């Protein structure tokens, strides 16, 4: 599986699921450049560490590639942005490991803070929580997705299960989902990518205590347009 | 157990609910000016917020109704003016403001003896759909020097605002109470998301409590029912 | 160590493409992901993996035992020449009873388009 100078090795015979049954298309409207050269290759985020105590991770798109890739150079120089994404979450484990990862895509993932006490008075979440870059951010309260929205029903979004007994990779293709044909890149995060433990990691002592979650993603039909800032 | 029309988007939302009440007392601290401005809040009806937040993008018309009486429910010979102030135009500040006269702000002139005023508001958003959830910031600029309380804010869902007042140069003779009912008409919902788990803490953001709760935990043990 | 290298010592000028296949010799139960990335001459060694990823790179998973093989475009004579670096994309993960350290052998050759030109006898012995 090679696209451009990037070469990744994965199974090309899995269960590829398309978000809400719709492939990323090019905008043929009036709201308005279509680069698929060095903005087409695979971007591979730094590996995360699936662990017993893990709560879960999320990534905000297209913020994850704002500074990290050449993709970013087109997103930070153009005041308009539109693109789909090919998400491929794969972890490498042994037959002696357990676990179950729910990889999902919830568009407009607004994060919420907390406010305990006899008088509730809270601020609004910081940029690191709102737009965590490619490093991502660990969930504070996973059962309510840090937004008072139960993960129990997360499967209504483009989802795939990663059962270390059964699966090893999860592939989600997400089209440009928005109320406008063209939106900002550094301001609006069209969606967030949730990867949350439902069945926790377990293993007899002596095994490698960290299972490597690897995220390889590439923008399917990137169309930035706008003009050069 | 045969017809499925009961569970459509339309029949699920379409129902006139009490969405806000305007109070114009004879003398008090609330409205000593005999007028009030009510911004259109869909979350006026309690259960409606958790309802519409099942989806992310939505689009609808809205039919407003104005049941007006005294706090005793007595109907009195009083003339009322309900003015709609579109998102653009500014809201009236004084009772003698030139906002009450501006034509582009449509007005309704009814009597309490006349059956509740009924008008219909079209889809006002400049976007192709309403948006209860905005993971970002409205402005398309590098402005990042202030306190960013603009997170979750989406001033494109602004539906305008109604302006209730007692017609006439002199203050009204009767104590009035105007109740507002909104009914969603032609509705389309787009992206489904899980239904609210915890209690709502604020109005423009999905913040939650420092102590998380649960739907229900009746079973004292997994074994026994 | 290559026969190619010792032969290149018997000539002064050469130009071609080279193949370098890497052979993982860990246990069967062992898995993990390594990031091999070749950076052209002139440009310096990439400071980190992420920066190394934005260039010519190859993701190597241990679902492939040895089949991963880097093909370097061109080699010339007057960072005079480009360098290939191998990176930890993912930590070495094994079950119990499986060794926690493994060794990998590198094998290298030249492609069909490789040639040498001006001859020179430079051998240590005798």
């Amino acid at each position: 599986l090679t696209i451009g100078n990037s070469t990744i090795t994965t199974q090309e015979a899995a269960n590829i699921i398309v978000g809400y049954g719709e492939w990323p298309s090019y905008c043929s409207d009036s709201d308005a450049t279509r680069p698929d050269v060095s903005v087409n290759r695979f971007y591979t985020l730094d590996t995360k560490l699936w662990e017993k105590s893990s709560k879960g991770w999320y990534w905000k798109f297209p913020d994850v590639l704002t500074e990290t890739g050449v993709f970013g150079q087109n997103a930070q120089f153009h005041y308009l942005y539109r693109s789909g994404f090919c998400i491929h979450v794969q972890c490498n484990a042994s037959k002696f490991h357990q676990g179950a990862l729910l990889v999902a895509v919830l568009p407009e993932y607004v994060i919420g803070t907390v406010a305990g006490g006899t008088g509730t008075e809270d601020s609004h979440p910081p940029y690191k929580q709102t737009q965590p870059g490619a490093d991502g951010f660990e969930l504070q309260h996973p059962y309510v997705l840090d937004a008072g929205i139960p993960i129990s029903q997360l499967t209504v979004c483009p989802h795939q299960w990663i059962n270390l007994r059964t699966n090893n990779c999860a592939t989600i293709i997400v089209p440009y989902i928005n109320a406008l044909p063209f939106d900002s890149a550094l301001n609006h995060c069209n969606f967030g990518l949730l990867v949350v433990p439902i069945s926790p990691l377990d293993y007899d002592q002596g095994a490698t205590p960290v299972i490597p979650i690897t995220i390889t993603l590439a923008p399917m039909c990137s169309e930035f347009a706008g003009l050069r800032q | 157990s045969h017809s499925t029309a009961e569970t459509t988007l339309d029949s699920f939302f379409s129902r006139a609910g009490l969405v806000g009440e305007i109070d114009l007392p004879l003398e008090g601290t609330t409205n000593p000016n005999g007028y009030a401005n009510w911004d259109i809040d869909i979350t006026g009806y309690a259960q409606m917020r958790r309802k519409v937040e099942l989806f992310t993008y939505m689009r609808f018309d809205a039919e407003f109704t104005f049941v007006a009486c005294t706090p005793t429910g007595e109907v009195v010979p009083q003339l009322l003016q309900y003015m709609f102030v579109p998102p653009g135009a500014p809201k009236p500040d004084s009772r003698e403001s030139l906002a009450w006269q501006t034509a582009t702000n449509p007005s309704v002139f009814v009597k309490l003896s006349d059956p509740p005023a009924q008008v219909s508001v079209p889809f006002m958003s400049p976007a192709s759909a309403y948006q209860w959830f905005y993971d970002g910031y409205p402005t398309f600029g590098e402005h990042k020097q202030e306190k960013d309380l603009e997170y979750g804010a989406c001033p494109n869902n602004m539906m305008g605002t109604f302006s209730v007042r007692t017609v006439g140069t002199s203050k009204s003779k009767y104590p009035l109470v105007v109740r507002i009912y909104m009914r969603m008409k032609h509705v389309r919902a787009w992206i489904p998301r899980p239904m609210r788990n915890q209690n709502y803490l604020f109005k423009a953001n999905p913040n939650y409590a420092g102590n998380s709760i649960k739907p229900t935990g009746a079973s004292r043990t997994a074994i026994t029912t | 160590s290559t026969l190619l290298g010792q032969l290149c010592g018997y000539y002064t000028q050469w130009s071609g493409s080279l193949e370098v296949t890497f052979m993982f010799t860990g246990s069967f139960m062992a898995t993990g992901k390594m990031l091999i990335a070749y950076t052209p001459p002139g440009g310096p060694l990439p400071k980190d993996r992420a920066t190394a990823m934005l260039g010519t790179h190859v993701i190597w998973d241990f679902g492939l035992q040895s089949s991963v093989t880097l093909v370097i475009p061109w080699i010339s004579n007057t960072y005079t020449t480009g360098l290939v670096s191998i990176w930890y994309q993912t930590n070495y993960v094994v079950p119990i009873g499986a060794p926690n350290t493994a060794y990998i052998i590198a094998l290298a050759a030249a492609q069909k388009n490789f040639t040498m030109q001006l001859c020179k006898d430079a051998s240590d012995i005798l």
